[PDB]
């Protein structure tokens, strides 16, 4: 029997017991059939993740369990915040679970992305960045949340990068007899390996932009605007399929403001 | 910043030093020579500040082993076990 | 504010009022032409044992007199992947998906917040704005 | 068995066995019949 | 560049079930937003 | 169950006559062995944890 | 040097049920990052 | 560090001793 | 020397399941850390 399984044959074996139909005989000539539980198989079961696979040989059941868990996770979040030289901003997108912290109490607490920015601009180029980045993540609730709040000097257009974690795991585990799981042919039979790699990382960067000009925030406006823009446009050409094509929010033109429906637009003129 | 540099200058001035925050600028108020002093104070104290990267490295290897083995006996018709 | 306050129990269970909805607090002041100087604090109530997203963003930008400028954005993607199998019969081109559980998602996510003022001055100026809003 | 899918086969199969009509016999001749609940299933 | 070329090992082996496009990966250094591939053929034809 | 769940060693019992006498031995022999050395690097004068 | 010892040698008989290149191990004294063997094959194809 | 020295050298100017923490660099004042 | 001597007496007699190289012996009296004498001999390969 080995711990490193999903479930033990021991309760595999007692379950499935449980679970035969039992008869209870009193003779003098009274016998009664009734049929077991699952519960206690049911317990066993649910913890299985896997392949686990029950070969029964000579009353000796062998439980043979595999299995190859391979996960992976990419994330890219990039908040930007538009400040006035020396002063602060904050910006929080965030979603608040409920927080037990005692019919049980609830605390809130929220979770996300939150960026608090004190740049100031060298007369010329450089900003200096007082900045305190944190980022929630949630899955009785655990959620990890990784903030570094550093002060950089970063060029006027160009990328640096704050902060960064590279996160490396190999776990292995095994049982065995010892003597006869030592065999390399059949050694296979009387060993449970458990083994695991994770592996993580994080980068966090920063680009500043210095707007002076009224042309340059109009350059970069225009670009992010036209940005969503396009992704709307193409929300609707290829549109809400049980709805009119023309009911999906599309931002008008840049700078051309609030334009009626196409259908009421119609109406309009008719009047 | 203005406000760190407004109170290392009060000292040299002894003349009003303000810092205004916005623009991160400071005014000085004083005679000719004290200004002159000022300004190559604060010249000196103006100096670009070089950043560190550190990075740190983390080595944890940890390894285990262990052999259990024995034989017990029993009767329990008359309950005597090893 | 434009806001809908459904009820919050932070304990028979106690329940609290606060507010979900779109709240803006603006305190401009006019350079003597043009460019409108904005301190804003922008904040956006959304709500789905309730939880509710809320993204703020509260800073001070120089914007010219009838021009849009961005305030403040994110851009979020994520692609999790997730797999579970045999392993050595999953492996098998043909009959591996009978062994296999895979998991996939992909999501995506985009805010933008921009402002436009526009100064008004004249008379006539609140009349044309109040005119087509109208 | 797997977890990133919706309900795994055990509650499933357990579930199933426990909806079908269990008949119970005491011999001697009483055979009862009943019909199982599906609050597993 | 070292999460960058991470990045695009994911997107040689993609997501089996769906379309190798929808994995995050990172502009090339310094050429910020890009259209998706389909969303930027879309772009050019209107 | 009770009475048994405390024995740690060989407990025999042999029956002779309606006495019966119940042997007892056993032979416990422990060790250990354990190194650990921690090394903080300090500058002169500083404290340091660990 | 004497971790990067260790860890080699555990690379040398490795994860039994894993490839070898998943064991992490220290990049040899003063060389910072270096990307998988795998990875790094597929780049220089790029 | 500057706020140490700064503080030691009180003593020694007894001027005005200043300690700029940002620069690690501290600003005499006194006769030559 | 005299917890030394008592290791390397523990050694001599040593774990009756293990090997007796992985019991923990105070290395000679200002010699710092030795490699085990397997890891020692993979070192000497590479």
């Amino acid at each position: 029997q080995y711990g490193n399984t999903g479930a033990s044959i021991g309760n595999v074996m007692i379950g499935l017991e449980e679970a035969k139909d039992t008869t209870q005989t009193k003779a003098v000539n009274e016998t009664t059939t009734t049929k077991g539980d699952y519960t206690k198989l049911a317990s066993a079961l649910s913890s299985i993740q896997g392949a686990a696979v029950s070969i029964a040989m000579g009353d000796w059941t062998a439980l043979i369990n595999a299995v190859s868990n391979d996960s992976s996770s990419n994330i890219l979040s990039s908040p930007s915040i538009t400040v006035m030289d020396n002063g602060e901003a904050s910006f929080i997108v965030a979603e608040e679970v409920p927080v037990i912290t005692g019919f049980q109490t609830v605390d809130r607490k929220e979770v996300g992305i939150k960026l608090k920015v004190v740049p100031q601009i060298n007369e010329g180029n450089s900003v200096q960045l007082n900045i305190e980045q944190e980022v929630s993540n949630v899955l009785d609730v655990r959620f990890a949340k990784r903030q570094l709040n550093t002060s950089v000097m970063v060029q006027d257009g160009q990328m640096l990068v704050l902060g960064g974690l590279i996160d490396e795991r190999a776990l292995e585990s095994e049982s065995k007899v010892p003597l006869l799981g030592d065999i390399p042919l059949l050694g296979q039979l009387f060993r449970s390996t458990s083994s695991q790699v994770e592996k993580k990382n994080l980068m966090v960067f920063i680009k500043p932009t210095i707007i002076r000009d009224g042309v340059t925030a109009d350059g970069i406006t225009q670009r992010k605007y036209n940005y969503i823009r396009a992704e709307q446009l193409f929300r609707a050409e290829k549109g809400l399929r049980l709805l009119d094509d023309a009911s999906v929010p599309v931002l008008p033109k840049f700078g051309d403001d609030r334009r009626h429906s196409p259908e009421i637009q119609a109406f309009i003129e008719q009047m | 910043k203005a406000e760190d540099l407004v109170e290392v200058l009060k000292g040299v001035s002894e003349v009003m030093i303000a810092a205004h925050a916005d623009t991160n600028s400071l005014v000085l108020t004083a005679p000719q020579d004290i200004m002159n002093a000022m300004l190559e104070v604060i010249g000196q104290l103006d100096i670009r500040r070089a950043q560190v990267l550190i990075e740190a490295l983390i080595v944890e290897m940890a390894e285990g082993d262990g052999i259990n083995l024995g034989v017990q006996w029993g009767s329990l018709e008359s309950g005597s076990v090893i």
